[PDB]
């Protein structure tokens, strides 16, 4: 890139890409916070078979991954990567991006997540028999809520979750590095322009995204 | 990791 | 090698198609009297090319999903490596959609089941490519002449997919082994049902390819001027 104005064009493009593919608009998530499942509705979910709850969740997770893939395709140089690397980057990082995106759907005031039109807590998922997995991701969402992530910060952050030249299997590792280094500078530049460089120490640590998703990537479908 | 196929199907839904 | 294993392969490939045929033959036939009226056709023709492309791209994308699902259930396909699976489906998935189309094509009145009703090719006027549309309507018409059974479609579209000559395969021997066993299943099942007469009436491998090559050029310029995202199953 070799200039600071091109980096700003990157920042704006990454943020426009995320605005177009964020799936659930933030302002709509916020107004919906007062819309919460009743005890009867929660009980209806808990009586469902694990198989029905898994089919619902697999559906919502597939749709979520689709929006992430669309986000990556719009990242400035992602489509210039060979097809192998685009697949490697997405299969390694799309779950993690989905987990980062979940903090927008998460209400820390009552520890509920937007699920199928309303907010509910983790007891909504009891039939899955996955208390610790579900509990791990509400807690992680709870941590990220404290950062009060803006939309552009999430955009820039999830771009770096995907464009990670450390993913094993990459055929053109150098190309991804140039993409990664420029996105990193964009992230740091943008944080200084908004006086938000304090988040850089508060982000989730190395491999905490990987470890949380690697605990979930084990399921029979 | 998502399977390579599903990830291909998200990338190119029509090919 | 035994005929017991070939017959089991037949039964399995047929079961896979039944579960991924997307539209039940019974429903397509029962819906034949449900035709778009002149005004509804006018409504389709008044649409912009972009609105027609978005709808068509949506229904095609859904069609591909069912074809991918059918592939995954073919005995031995998921034992191929990830690269060869991708190679076979991208060379073949559209060819399979073109074959599957003849189930939704009524030869009596030259209509296709599209979005709930039957209509002729005049439905797609807004797209501005009546030559490409005529080609696939005529190809469907020819396949309809054959009265493909559901199991003939299943076994024939399996071999459209499982083609060891696709460029870029890494384990061509493993695909060769799959293609041969499917050829045995297809040829045996034609004898069991006394349908060996369709082998010579099928379109050669080049006609599916040439017909789909004619459309993929218009589909990629249309997809990159504005794309589409569709829910899965
Ligand atoms: C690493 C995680 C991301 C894994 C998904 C967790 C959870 C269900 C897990 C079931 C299992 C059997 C695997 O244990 C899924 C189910 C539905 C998902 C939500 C669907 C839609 C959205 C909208 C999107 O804008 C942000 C993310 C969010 C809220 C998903 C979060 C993950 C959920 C709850
Ligand atoms: C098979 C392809 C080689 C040809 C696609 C033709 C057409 C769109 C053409 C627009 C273009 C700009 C490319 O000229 C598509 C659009 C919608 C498609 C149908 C949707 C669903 C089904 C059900 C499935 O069970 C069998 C096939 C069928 C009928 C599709 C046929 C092809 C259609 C009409």
């Amino acid at each position: 890139y070799a200039s600071l104005t091109e980096i700003e064009h990157l920042v704006q493009s990454v943020c426009k890409s995320y605005r177009e593919t964020c799936q659930l608009r933030l302002e709509d998530l916020l107004r919906q916070r007062s819309n919460i499942f009743s005890r009867e509705e929660v009980t209806g979910y808990q009586r469902k078979s694990m198989w029905e709850m898994w089919e619902r969740c697999a559906h919502h997770l597939t749709e979520a991954i689709q929006y992430v893939v669309e986000f990556a395709k719009r990242l400035s140089g992602f489509m210039e990567l060979c097809q192998n690397d685009q697949i490697v980057l997405l299969k390694a990082g799309a779950m993690e991006v989905v987990l980062v995106r979940m903090c927008r759907a998460y209400n820390a005031d009552n520890r509920t997540v937007f699920f199928e039109g309303k907010y509910g807590g983790m007891e909504l998922f009891r039939a899955l028999g996955c208390s610790e997995l579900i509990s791990s991701i509400f807690d992680f969402s709870h941590s990220l809520s404290a950062l009060h992530f803006s939309e552009d910060e999430i955009a820039l952050y999830t771009a770096l979750v995907l464009i990670n030249a450390h993913r094993p299997g990459l055929q053109e590792k150098r190309k991804v590095e140039q993409l990664q280094y420029n996105l990193e500078l964009a992230f740091h530049h943008h944080l200084c322009k908004t006086h938000r460089q304090s988040i850089l120490a508060k982000l989730p640590p190395k491999g905490k995204l990987r470890s949380l998703c690697s605990q979930h990537v084990e399921r029979l479908q | 990791h998502v399977e390579r196929l599903q990830i291909f199907q998200h990338l190119h839904p029509i090919v």
